[PDB]
């Protein structure tokens, strides 16, 4: 039941997703150096990671089929809104059950809870998002999974500040379709039992994250030191 | 309240 439309999205977001994913991580040499021996050691490193990381959602988002029909004002407060959760979600490519932790080919790119950490956040916050790294890894979503969701996360028609939401629900419609046919089509059971439901409850678990990621972000930032290691798009993307 | 980088990103 794959229509030849669907088929085309998934081909185009699969495109999307290796043209702005590097599972080689060969740029993270060109960020601020990691320091793991009170003091945020690790906030260089990490705002440099989470600004690069920013670029490319971005870089995917363009991509998507009807993105770039919104407004400006719209793609902005899409974008704006979205990019911690799509940060979360595509970093589930790194992490591993293993040992918890997100291995970018390297020890010195190998992170874990103590490195988020020694950025300033809290177990508030990463014990949920830990959990959330777990549970999306045990869905063993099909690279085609993955980019739908990532994609159906940015063009959210409920973010505030939207304007056309009407357009911005559409677009998600035949993206959320695809996934839904996909799913029945290519995914066997019993793998595919309840899929999109709790694909859609990453989406919730996300919004909780996003909720608890703004609130550390913004009471972190407050402090003018931190802000200093900031980088100019994560202050402009997540707040200043 | 402007995003001029991520605007110029969004070409
Ligand atoms: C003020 C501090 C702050 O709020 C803002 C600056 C801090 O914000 C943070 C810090 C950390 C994280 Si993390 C889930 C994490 C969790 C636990 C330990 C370390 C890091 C993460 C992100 C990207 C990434 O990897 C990028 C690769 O996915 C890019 C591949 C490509 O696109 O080519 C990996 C692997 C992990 C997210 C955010 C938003």
């Amino acid at each position: 039941k794959l229509s030849e439309e669907q088929q085309h999205i998934i081909a185009i977001l699969l495109d999307a997703h290796h043209k702005t994913y590097d599972p080689t991580y060969a740029d993270f040499r060109d960020f601020r150096p990691p320091v793991r021996m009170s003091p945020l050691s690790m906030l260089p490193h990490l705002a440099d990671l989470v600004s690069y990381s920013i670029q490319k959602v971005i870089g995917f988002a363009k991509m998507i089929p009807g993105f770039r029909d919104l407004t400006s004002d719209d793609q902005i407060v899409l974008l704006k809104s979205s990019a911690i959760e799509v940060i979360m979600l595509r970093s589930n490519q790194s992490f591993t059950m293993d040992d918890m932790s997100w291995d970018c080919g390297s020890q010195d790119y190998k992170y874990d809870v103590t490195d988020v950490s020694k950025a300033g956040h809290t177990l508030e916050l990463i014990e949920p998002l830990i959990k959330f790294q777990v549970g999306l890894k045990k869905l063993n979503l099909h690279e085609e999974e993955h980019v739908l969701l990532m994609a159906i996360c940015i063009v959210s028609p409920d973010r505030p500040g939207v304007q056309d939401a009407k357009l911005v629900e559409a677009i998600q419609d035949r993206l959320s379709n695809t996934l839904q046919t996909y799913i029945r089509c290519r995914h066997p059971p019993p793998g595919s039992h309840q899929l999109y439901a709790k694909m859609i409850q990453k989406l919730a678990d996300l919004r909780s994250l996003n909720e608890e990621h703004s609130k550390q972000y913004r009471s972190l930032s407050f402090q003018p030191e931190n802000s200093m290691k900031l980088t100019p798009l994560v202050l402009e993307v997540f707040g200043n | 309240k402007n995003h001029p980088m991520l605007m110029n990103l969004l070409k």
